RNA sequence: AUAAAUAAUAAAUGAAAAUGAAAGUAUUCCACCUGAAGAGUACGUUAGCAAUAAUGAAACUCAAAACAAUAGACGGUUACAG
RNA sequence: UUUUAUAUAUAUAUAAUAAGGAAAAGUAUUUAUAAGAA
């Protein structure tokens, strides 16, 4: 549980840091973007 | 007491008196007080920052600011009881002023109790006139005291010549010891030279103490003999 | 002491004051409207220069306490519209009551 | 800013001390800083404290606890005795090294009493001072203890006590004697154990 | 920086684009400085409500966003633009309350706000003299302590002083300050000019003559009243300040460059005021004498008529249509007036004050001379263009040519100038002037510049003119005409009691209850 | 929309005015925020700020269900000429008796006529009305022709 | 004044918050159970002295009383 | 440092004594009061083994009746001095 | 503040650096009305 929570949070922070990387993540998965990124990152994990 | 209205509105009352005709001649203070309005607000002002140490008053860290776990290993998910209490009294209390030196000073006179016996003068002379470089302990216009040791410790830490408080404190302590040894040697050698060159001293500290002890002991002699006679009967 | 007077004839607004068991309820009045108040208040208004007033006194009706309460209500239970406007940082037009027909 | 200056002000320089001013227990070292005022400032009751000390006080030294209290008095005492003891030690000349190369509260060596070094002797017009002599008072009929120059020491005798001791009994402290300080050592708690000899 | 330049050019689209771009693509929201720049934008656009809302948000969002002394100075400037002194004093008290430290700009802004508010009894709430005294007190408070000075602040200070001098009608102080400023400016620029002084006289004098200072001096002239006593005379500090300024002005005059101020410390009569107004006006028109536009000769008249006949009768053929020839004439006159007379000094505002001087001084002849000489009616000008078109394409001709030539001395009579002449008619009680002005206003309504403006502005100006006509007929005693005007245009113009208060008082004094009821029904039907 | 909370806020502001504190905190809700904004527009309050229970917000904080419990609205009070600008703050429509006035009755109340035992509007006073979950002054509600609940008096 | 007071928590944010809360609960339960196991081990270490059989009772009684062991008698 | 208890207060309130985080500023709910005496009495009703408890008037009489505090007198009221 | 530098393990400690300055004249109907005394 702790690993899952920490990994989710660190990946969210990393992708939020680079906004373009977030858009690339969104497009590969195929403030609205914030929620979409959160959903995709948790679905990844 | 209630905030008093009449003290600060003397100008308004006098103006009413003058315009009504009750008073014919303006008081000499009227124009001056008109030119310099009294301050007529008496408000308790909030304080958000402690000047002594810079601690910020009135700040709460929200749940979002912690994305990680605390020391016990628990994530902060909801506010706790202390966080949900209004802290206006914290704003309106006068902040306590705390300084790092206050600790080291307490250490120094604990480590050297007899340094306390050396008299201190609290009359300030002029504070603004101080021009000190603390690369060295001795300052012109200043005595050599423990506060010099704490000041040198803070100078050492500020320049980062040493890292930890203890190291700089010890270095300043050893400089203090060297300087005080030098002063003690000057005093001893000066007295020896004075006796070497014919100087005659009327009274010394030991004899002065002996004299005072003698007066006190004579009074105590009289009182004890009288009290023994009184108690015997 | 000087008292505020609205248009040099009446009080600025309704005054609800309490003085040592005397409840004063003094209402401003239109021009020409006489002094319709306790006789003590009538005499005090006559000397003060207030021409138009209405009001009622509840609880204690002691004449001395009525008089002292009337003076103290004129002094502290009253504020000029200029003072209100300056304190609120507004022009006098912004604090004047609008006419409704 | 004001906070910095207050931190460096002489009133701040005095460490926080709250021990009882009137202490009847054993006294081994100073417990309150001595505050000194110049005669000119004494004339105006200015001691550098928050409030003016009463004009009744004529001494130029005091030891204090509170700048101000609920009773609107400065909690002080008009005593500056301890310095003299320290200074009187310097007259004895007997020497007593931590002064040579997380926070510890032990008394470090001699805690400011004496910063002298053992290996020196006193020259006098008569000649080299072999042994230092100071006057003192034998206190009780007991080893025997003596008040010598502000410190209590245990005196090492030389054959028998002088008959004056037996004749006087408890009035022994009235008469002065001359002692020679054999040795001075400092105990851990801060007491100064000196051994002397009645000549 | 983006918002700064956008404010400087006053482009709403650029401001909006930059803000939206940063928010959407960079995640940056305006901070305290950017919000202050937005407030200055709103101030430049005369957008006070939005600026106040932005100030409220600056307080609301966070302590980092909280306004500081710069934003408070901007709000004081907004209050100056509004002539809202209670808010200025309240903001000063808030500055003190929040422990924000004032600056020199703060005191100067407060003084200017009070000076502007003290212009009329209506805006000052009947406290004009006290407001001017309070502004002088703020300047003294500035004098007491150094605060933080800015290179521009000094300039601002002097303007504030002249404002307090201008709205007080203190002609002595206004004259002294104007002479001091002009003298120091010319001396400083001549001392620090790379170019030779003689050749570059035009540029140096153009830079020297600040239009606002002249406008304030003319305002001081216009508010002349011989019985007026300066407000600044009452204080001992104020009287000493007056003594210092007047003494320096006198000493400087007694001691190159020369100004046409009369050799007298103060003006005690109306004729001298008119003389100095004309003298300073002509001096400013001529750029300090560098341009000899006002000095005219009949030889110059003939030669100019000849040259402009050549130019115009040549131009007549080239243009495709009357519209293009008229456009060419517009460009010609616009360029000519700038070439001949300073554009900054010669404009609607300065001319308004210049013509307002005689109206207050009650001298009809000088007012009419100035109006005819310095103003041209648009419909007459366009009629002259058509007449010259007919003359050239297929003693009056030289008169039309002389008219086109004289346009370099004249400004178009806008609606405000027509209203000013109507005010002159009311003051002088001249029926002929009112009739001529209403004829010219009706003809001007047809001309393109009036139709260029929005419908709402046109309605507002027409309503102002109708109210002025009603006031004129009320003063003349023709109450029937005033009520006829009010009744005829009840629907197109909203009639309030403020406009018809004089009419109601006049009708009540004669007890015409029927007319009073009709007028009150018109105003209060609502 | 708790009228109980508005009453508590009114009493809190009165108490703060009596002891002359320069800043105070009230609950962060839509009704309280609108009421404070209306007071501020009239000049009764010096400043509005958003903050936590401990103090104003140092940096802008978004409002979410996570921190809603700890949010507060900090108002700066005004004291001019040795007198509080905001002296008395009372309720007209109380929880036990709620008063909803139509527009004509609201005009009558503004015009010196007592309506439903409410004292008429006084010259330097402000009466606030709620219409369609929006708080405004009585004059605006009359100009908007809106029938509304008459909440509070600020003099 | 006319805009939402708060921003609604997204379902994903609520899921993350619920996972954090569940981890907190399970963590505290874990330390409780491990502390209980530690107490059980400590009790096991001393279970030898405890008497559950007659033979140990006779042995200890003889030791304490019949044998002249050190007795807790206050001086 | 955070809380609560206690004591003295500021403001506020009160007829004052005084209250003092409530007798203050406000909100909500409940119970109770409308001059003294007649009177918590009569009669009736309910419950109890009973004593009684609950509910509870009216006529008649009067300009009275009471609370806080003030200054006196008085006390088989205290202490201090002479 | 912001940004960047050096150093250390995306982050941390120190050092430097701060974009918010605008000037101009003129533009009534107010409402309903509560008094106590011995
Ligand atoms: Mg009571
Ligand atoms: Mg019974």
């Amino acid at each position: 549980q702790r690993s899952l929570i920490d990994r989710i949070q660190t990946r969210l922070s990393e992708l939020l840091s680079n906004d373009l990387k977030c858009d690339q993540f969104l497009k590969d998965h195929g403030n609205i973007k914030k929620n979409l990124l959160r959903k995709h990152v948790m679905m990844d994990m | 007491m209630k905030i008093q209205t009449n003290a600060v509105n003397v100008l308004q009352r006098t103006s009413a008196y003058l315009k009504s005709g009750l008073l014919k001649e303006t008081p000499a203070w009227y124009n001056v007080v008109a030119s310099i309005p009294p301050s007529t607000k008496f408000t308790r002002e909030p304080r958000f920052k402690n000047p002594s140490n810079g601690h910020i008053i009135g700040k709460l860290v929200d749940v979002t600011e912690q994305p990680h776990a605390n020391n016990k290993g628990l994530y902060k998910t909801r506010p706790n009881s202390s966080d949900k209490r209004v802290g206006v009294k914290r704003l309106y209390r006068p902040p306590k002023l705390t300084y790092v030196e206050d600790r080291l000073r307490s250490l120094f006179y604990k480590q050297h109790p007899w340094e306390l016996s050396r008299p201190k003068i609290l009359v300030e002379n002029e504070i603004g006139d101080e021009n000190y470089d603390w690369s060295h302990m001795l300052q012109i216009g200043r005595p050599l005291d423990g506060e010099s040791v704490i000041q040198r410790t803070m100078y050492l830490i500020k320049t980062k010549q040493y890292g930890d408080m203890v190291e700089a404190y010890d270095h300043a302590r050893y400089e203090f010891y060297a300087l005080r040894m030098q002063e003690e040697t000057e005093q001893q050698v000066a007295l020896e030279e004075a006796e070497m060159f014919g100087s005659l001293f009327g009274v010394s500290a030991i004899e002065h103490g002996i004299q005072k002890e003698q007066e006190v002991l004579d009074v105590w002699e009289k009182k004890v003999v009288e009290e023994t006679e009184l108690m015997a009967a | 002491k000087e008292i505020p007077r609205y248009e040099n004839r009446t009080i600025y607004g309704d005054i609800d004051f309490r003085y040592h068991g005397v409840k004063l309820h003094l209402r401003s009045a239109k021009p020409g409207f006489g002094l319709r108040v306790n006789h003590v208040i009538f005499e005090i208004c006559e000397c003060a220069g207030i021409k138009d007033l209405s009001g009622k006194v509840y609880k204690s009706r002691n004449d001395m306490n009525i008089a002292k309460g009337t003076i103290e209500a004129f002094t502290k239970a009253q504020k000029t519209l200029d003072e209100v406007a300056l304190g609120r940082g507004k022009k006098l037009v912004d604090v004047r009551k609008v006419y409704y027909s | 800013t004001l906070a910095e200056l207050l931190g460096r002000s002489r009133i701040a320089q005095v460490a926080n001390n709250h021990k009882p001013l009137t202490y009847t227990g054993k006294k081994f070292h100073p417990t309150h800083q001595i505050i000194e005022t110049k005669p000119s400032t004494l004339y105006r009751q200015e001691w550098g404290l928050k409030s003016a000390i009463p004009s009744k006080i004529k001494s130029r030294y005091l030891v204090y606890n509170d700048l101000d209290t609920l009773e609107r008095i400065t909690t002080f005492e008009p005593r500056g005795g301890t310095q003299w003891n320290r200074l009187r030690f310097q007259e004895m000349g007997v020497p007593i090294n931590p002064f040579f190369k997380k926070f510890n509260t032990e008394i470090i060596g001699t805690g400011g009493l004496s910063y002298s070094l053992p290996g020196k002797l006193k020259n006098s017009p008569n000649g080299v001072i072999q042994r230092t002599v100071v006057p003192g008072r034998i206190l009780n009929v007991v080893k025997w203890l003596a008040a010598i120059g502000g410190f209590v020491a245990d005196v090492v005798f030389f054959q028998s006590p002088p008959s004056s001791f037996n004749s006087m009994g408890d009035f022994i402290r009235m008469k002065t004697f001359l002692f020679e300080i054999l040795e001075a050592s400092m105990e851990k708690n801060g007491s100064v154990s000196m051994h002397a000899r009645l000549l | 920086n983006c918002l700064k330049y956008s404010t400087k050019c006053s482009s709403f689209h650029d401001m909006d684009y930059f803000i939206t771009k940063f928010r959407d693509d960079y995640g940056i929201t305006p901070n305290k400085q950017n919000l202050t720049t937005v407030i200055q934008f709103y101030s430049r656009k005369e957008m006070t409500k939005q600026a106040w809302n932005t100030f409220d948000t600056m307080k609301f969002l966070s302590t980092k966003h909280f306004p500081d002394i710069c934003t408070y100075n901007t709000m004081l400037r907004i209050c100056e633009k509004e002539r809202n002194f209670p808010k200025a004093l309240d903001l000063f008290q808030e500055i003190q309350d929040h422990n924000i430290k004032p600056t020199t700009n703060t005191y100067i802004m407060m003084a200017r706000v009070l000076a502007s508010s003290s212009s009329n009894a209506v805006v000052s709430e009947g406290k004009s003299d006290s407001l001017r005294l309070l502004g002088w007190k703020y300047l003294h408070e500035l004098e007491d302590k150094n605060l933080y000075r800015h290179k521009k602040d000094d300039l601002n200070l002097f303007l504030a002083m002249m404002a307090l001098a201008a709205f007080d009608g203190d002609i002595e102080l206004s004259r002294a300050l104007y002479y001091l400023f002009i003298a120091k400016k010319y001396k400083t620029l001549c001392a620090n000019w790379k170019g030779n002084i003689l050749v570059d006289q035009d540029t140096i004098w153009k830079s020297t003559l600040m239009p606002e200072m002249l406008n304030y001096l003319m305002l001081a002239y216009a508010r002349f009243d011989p019985r007026n006593l300066p407000v600044l005379s009452g204080y001992e500090k104020g009287i000493e300040l007056r003594r210092k300024f007047l003494r320096e002005f006198d000493s400087s005059m007694r001691l190159k460059f020369k100004l046409p101020f009369l050799p007298i410390s103060d003006l005690n009569s109306e004729a001298q005021v008119l003389a100095e107004s004309n003298a300073i006006w002509s001096f400013n028109m001529e750029n300090g004498g560098t341009r000899n536009t006002l000095t005219s000769s009949n030889e110059a008249a003939l030669e100019d008529i000849k040259k402009y006949r050549q130019l115009l009768d040549s131009f007549a053929q080239e243009a495709e249509d009357f519209n293009e020839f008229k456009f060419k004439v517009m460009y010609e006159v616009t360029k000519m007036q700038r070439e001949s007379i300073n554009v900054n000094v010669f404009n609607k505002i300065s001319l308004h004050t210049y013509l307002s001087i005689p109206i207050n001084l009650k001298q009809q002849k000088e007012f009419l001379r100035r109006l005819t000489f310095f103003t041209f009616q648009q419909h007459e000008f366009e009629a002259v263009i058509k007449r010259l078109y007919e003359g050239y394409r297929n003693n009056l001709i030289m008169h039309d040519i002389w008219y086109i030539t004289c346009l370099r001395h004249k400004i178009m009579m806008d609606t405000t100038l027509y209203e000013l002449v109507m005010k002159a008619a009311i003051e002088f009680q001249n029926e002929d002037l009112a009739k001529k002005v209403w004829n010219d206003r009706g003809k001007f309504r047809t001309t393109v510049p009036f139709l260029k403006m929005d419908q709402r502005i046109r309605i507002a100006k027409d309503q102002k003119f109708a109210h002025l006509m009603v006031e004129f007929f009320t003063k003349q005693g023709k109450y029937s005409d005033a009520i006829a005007i009010i009744l005829s245009s009840k629907n197109r113009f909203n009639w309030t009691y403020s406009m018809v208060r004089n009419l109601h008082k006049a009708l009540e004094e004669i007890e015409d209850r029927n007319s009073v009821e009709i007028l009150l029904d018109v105003v209060n039907k609502k | 929309m708790s009228l109980v909370k508005l009453a508590n806020t009114c009493a809190h502001l009165q108490n703060c005015s009596k002891v002359r504190v320069a800043l105070t905190s009230i609950p962060y809700t839509k009704l309280q925020l609108q009421f404070a904004y209306n007071l501020y527009q009239q000049g009764f309050l010096s400043s509005l700020q958003k903050g936590s229970t401990m103090g104003p917000d140092k940096d802008f904080v978004e409002v979410t269900p996570d921190n809603i419990s700890t949010r507060r609205l900090w108002v700066g009070l005004k004291y001019r000429d040795n007198k509080p600008v905001l002296s008395s703050c009372k309720l007209i429509s109380k929880p036990n008796s709620r008063i909803h006035l139509p527009m004509e009755d609201m005009k009558k109340l503004c015009s010196g006529v007592t309506i439903r035992n409410i004292k008429p509007l006084q010259p330097g006073e402000l009466i606030l009305v709620r219409a369609h979950n929006n708080i405004m002054d009585i004059n605006e509600a009359i100009s908007k022709k809106l029938d509304g609940e008459v909440l509070c008096r600020v003099k | 004044m006319s805009q939402p007071l708060l921003r609604n928590r997204s379902p994903e944010e609520s899921e993350l918050l619920k996972l954090k809360r569940n981890y907190n609960r399970s963590l505290l339960n874990f330390q409780a159970h491990k502390k209980k196991l530690n107490e059980l081990l400590n009790l096991y270490h001393v279970a030898n002295e405890f008497i559950v059989t007659e033979s140990q009772l006779l042995k200890k009684i003889d030791k304490v009383f019949n044998d002249e062991t050190e007795e807790f008698t206050d001086a």
